[PDB]
């Protein structure tokens, strides 16, 4: 059928989409070798995982579950990579901000707020698509859940978002608002690895001692 | 079952009280002897926080439930002295607390009473804890007559 | 044998109704009595405090936390009754800028205190932190001579009492600067700390 295939090139658009963000590592610095299945110059191998995160927010919503936000974050992984050295895709902004409005409602217009509102809305897909099989791949096929990684998303989430809170008078992200998405993190939790659950409640002692939130 | 305290400035208690319906024999199974202090003392902060603004997340010695954590409903109160007096609100399912601040918010106005009571003895002096039968007795009608 | 600092006890909601021992009223019936009583318990506390102190600064940090321990009982009892007990009452502003805490004091803590209403209450132009409450006649010490100074810290240390517990914690002195024709005339100054303000600071 023509979902199989559909499926097949989203998969291999996302393996696109993580292999080419992957190939711009190290900024490239003297990088002149044979580059097999890479590019290897100055800003190609960023524009190509653009060009691969387009695609492969095309197929998902072609395709409308827990693949399909996966590229919404990589957009702005992508973007976010790409302005930790000089960047420009306002090209790539308006097309994320067309695939966006057409599946979600993005509602706003702020520098660097964007991703934090398509991190949001990313989640919400795995929200969604929580109800359906529990195992889909081979590598967790003896597995418990999704939660496994749903932790992990909004950890990178607080983590990419609370370093925007450093000031006190301009402060873009108010404490209040964080806290409360902090407030709905406590799922279930037990049973888990352990190094996993050191990491993520040092995460949050982190994210509380930057926040004063001593207690 | 609910946990009752009147917390001090400096971090401390000077009264604590935990009452229970009477169905559940023994309440809280297990957070008693473990969660409880320490969700009130979480809790703190964002009272603490809280206490100096104006506009709310009127009148500002009352507030609503502050929090919801592992379906505990958390809900303060803030004398005029600096006194804190957090209760928190436990079942087996979820709980709704804003359908008896008709009730409630009278309760924190008696035993706010009872404490102005309390701080006129010139012997008593504050950071010392509540160390008085007749105080148990008053604020077990209150919590009868005000479940 | 209630509360400890050892553990909480747990008893049952809607059980037996227990004995009935001790209750009053909160609400104050008006009690006058003589200035002449309080004027000789005040001299006799300054008596006392003269007799059993050795220099002038430790003396009026002791009469200082005399006027505290009065402070830090009369906030909640004033506030409280100005919200009014079993009647169904609502409760206050619970006020929190500086500008009206003060304002609180020289409306109701003077007329609570004395039958007078407080004269003045205005800023420092020099400095910010610096506020002045002023008087025109002080009526717990009118029998003292007025070259000292000391004897007027009592009344301010109800005032750091009042103010301390009240979450803006400060610091008091208390000059006499003769003015017209009173020659008493009383200006204590609030010294506040930066602390503070920066709290206000960080309030817009």
């Amino acid at each position: 059928n023509r979902s199989q295939q559909k499926s097949l090139g989203r998969q291999m658009k996302i393996l696109g989409n993580f292999q080419l963000l992957a190939g711009r590592y190290v900024d490239a610095l003297n990088s002149f070798v044979d580059a097999i299945t890479t590019l290897y110059k100055v800003r190609d191998y960023l524009w190509l995982g653009s060009a691969l995160d387009g695609i492969s927010i095309c197929f998902l919503l072609l395709s409308y579950n827990s693949i399909s936000i996966a590229a919404m974050q990589s957009p702005r992984n992508s973007i976010m990579s790409l302005s930790a050295p000089a960047l420009n895709i306002d090209v790539e902004n308006i097309n994320l901000p067309l695939l966006i409005k057409c599946i979600s409602d993005k509602v706003l217009y702020y520098y660097d707020l964007s991703l934090m509102h398509n991190s949001e809305y990313a989640p919400q897909v795995v929200y969604c698509e929580f109800l359906l099989k529990t195992l889909t791949f081979m590598t967790s096929c003896y597995k418990s859940s999704e939660f496994s990684k749903d932790v992990l998303d909004n950890i990178v989430k607080n983590q990419h978002r609370a370093l925007s809170d450093i000031p006190n008078s301009p402060m873009f992200p108010r404490f209040e608002v964080y806290f409360y998405s902090n407030k709905l993190f406590e799922l279930q939790l037990k049973e888990m690895q352990v190094e996993a659950q050191i990491k993520i409640y040092s995460t949050m002692a982190e994210v509380y001692r930057l926040l004063g939130y001593k207690r | 079952p609910q946990y009752f305290a009147i917390i001090g400035k400096k971090d401390n208690p000077v009264y604590e009280i935990e009452f229970t319906n009477a169905e559940n024999p023994q309440g809280f199974p297990q957070d008693l002897k473990e969660l409880n202090p320490f969700i009130l003392h979480a809790s703190l902060d964002i009272v603490e926080d809280l206490q100096w603004q104006i506009n709310p997340t009127t009148d500002n010695c009352y507030l609503g439930k502050v929090d919801h954590f592992y379906g505990l409903a958390i809900t303060a109160y803030i004398s005029y002295s600096g006194m804190k007096f957090v209760m928190i609100h436990g079942n087996s399912a979820n709980s709704s607390v804003v359908i008896d601040d008709n009730n409630m918010r009278s309760f924190y106005q008696e035993v706010h009473e009872l404490y102005v009571k309390t701080l006129m003895n010139p012997f008593y002096k504050i950071t010392d804890p509540i160390r008085s039968p007749a105080f148990d007795s008053r604020v077990r009608t209150l919590a009868r007559k005000h479940l | 044998t209630v509360g400890p600092k050892q553990a909480i006890t747990s008893e049952a909601s809607t059980t037996y109704i227990p004995s009935r021992i001790y209750s009053e009223s909160l609400l104050f019936k008006r009690q006058e009595a003589s200035l002449s009583a309080m004027a000789f318990l005040f001299q006799e506390m300054i008596s006392q405090l003269h007799r059993t102190c050795k220099t002038a600064g430790d003396f009026e940090t002791k009469l200082s936390d005399y006027g505290h321990n009065i402070g830090i009982r009369l906030l909640e009892l004033l506030n409280f009754r100005a919200s009014v007990s079993n009647y169904i009452t609502k409760m206050r502003r619970r006020d929190l800028k500086i500008l009206d805490i003060l304002q609180f004091i020289h409306g109701t803590l003077w007329s609570y205190l004395f039958n007078h209403v407080s004269d003045d209450l205005v800023k420092s132009s020099e400095r910010d932190n610096e506020y002045m409450i002023v008087d025109n006649f002080p009526t717990l010490t009118q029998f003292i001579p007025g070259e000292n100074v000391s004897c007027e810290y009592f009344v301010c240390g109800i005032i750091k009492g009042f103010l301390f517990n009240a979450g803006f914690p400060c610091g008091v002195t208390a000059h006499r600067m003769p003015q017209g024709g009173h020659s008493q005339r009383t200006v204590y100054l609030i010294q506040f700390d930066r602390q503070v303000l920066d709290r206000e600071g960080l309030r817009f």
